[PDB]
């Protein structure tokens, strides 16, 4: 008999139902987000970090470190091969 | 620290370097070695789903994964000219097979108890043939107890022995002979071939071990 008032009732529930769950999921991660490679930490030195940076990095990612390890184990084992036989 | 101890500590160091040292800062990009580890994880997890899946595959996936990586790192250090096959006794693989069979039997006797004896009679085979069936399946399980060790261990030792005998018998490759042409270089070709064969065999038999232990776990948990 009178005029009910829909057009300003969105205060109680934000428009949409499915994207409401994703709103909180995607709005919160943008605060603590790296602008462009912040704190890359590409430089380190712990007597083995240089080897990791030079060979164990994703830029090369080749089979050369495995061959170097094989050569090193051969060099180490030559001495005890002489010692045993 | 004996040869086996140093070999195992080096294996542990390199295997942990392949994961914790591959990550420069543990990015979400998932680099080529990271994506290789991801592919291996996905493959082992889908062994688990395909062969033991249905209620409790995820629970038993980790031992499949760990055994796969241990066998992978053992087989990787098998072709290096100095590489010794883990003190060259290979009884370790037999011990692993025996302990895995014992664990599977314990799991069967725990989750089924006396019902585990009903596994010897899958579908039919009535009373006149029941003792024969139970004897046959018990002997098959006893053979399974030794199948896994006398398999990977046997192939690794056979590959190493072939390596040694081949290298020994071509010692005159260009020492004093006059016929050391490509005909005399053919032995080098067969040595290269057995390099490739040993590599492929090691990888495919690691896969064999994974699928066999998955099937054994399925037979233990699920009675058919």
């Amino acid at each position: 008999v009178s005029t009910l008032i829909p057009p300003k009732v969105v205060s109680s529930k934000n428009i949409g139902s499915a994207p409401n769950a994703k709103r909180i999921a995607n709005v919160v991660h943008f605060y603590k987000s790296l602008p462009q490679g912040p704190a890359p930490a590409i430089k380190a030195n712990t007597r083995l970090a240089r080897y990791k940076a030079k060979y164990f990095d994703g830029d090369n990612a080749s089979g050369k470190p495995l061959w170097h390890f094989a050569l090193g184990i051969i060099a180490f084992g030559y001495s005890m091969e002489y010692y045993f036989h | 620290l004996t040869t086996f101890s140093l070999y195992t500590i080096i294996v542990l160091l390199v295997i942990t370097s392949l994961y914790t040292l591959t990550n420069n800062n543990n990015k979400i990009i998932g680099s080529r070695w990271l994506i290789s580890q991801e592919a291996i994880y996905d493959t082992i997890m889908n062994m688990t789903k395909g062969q033991i899946g249905g209620k409790n595959w995820g629970l038993y996936f980790p031992m499949i994964f760990t055994l796969f990586m241990f066998i992978f790192i053992a087989n990787l250090i098998s072709m290096i000219p100095y590489s010794f096959a883990l003190s060259a006794h290979l009884v370790f693989i037999i011990s692993l097979s025996i302990v895995i069979w014992l664990g599977n039997t314990i799991l069967g006797l725990y989750k089924h108890g006396w019902v585990f004896f009903s596994l010897f009679v899958p579908a039919g085979t009535p009373l006149p043939l029941v003792p024969l069936l139970v004897i046959i399946e018990t002997l098959s399980y006893f053979a399974r107890a030794i199948s896994l060790g006398l398999r990977l261990g046997s192939n690794i030792l056979a590959g190493h022995l072939l390596m040694v005998i081949l290298a020994g018998l071509t010692f005159n490759f260009m020492l004093i002979n006059l016929f050391t042409l490509v005909f005399g270089f053919v032995p080098l070709a067969m040595i290269l071939a057995i390099m490739m064969l040993e590599f492929a065999i090691g990888i495919i038999q690691g896969y064999v071990w994974a699928i066999l232990t998955a099937s054994y776990l399925k037979d233990a948990v699920y009675l058919h």
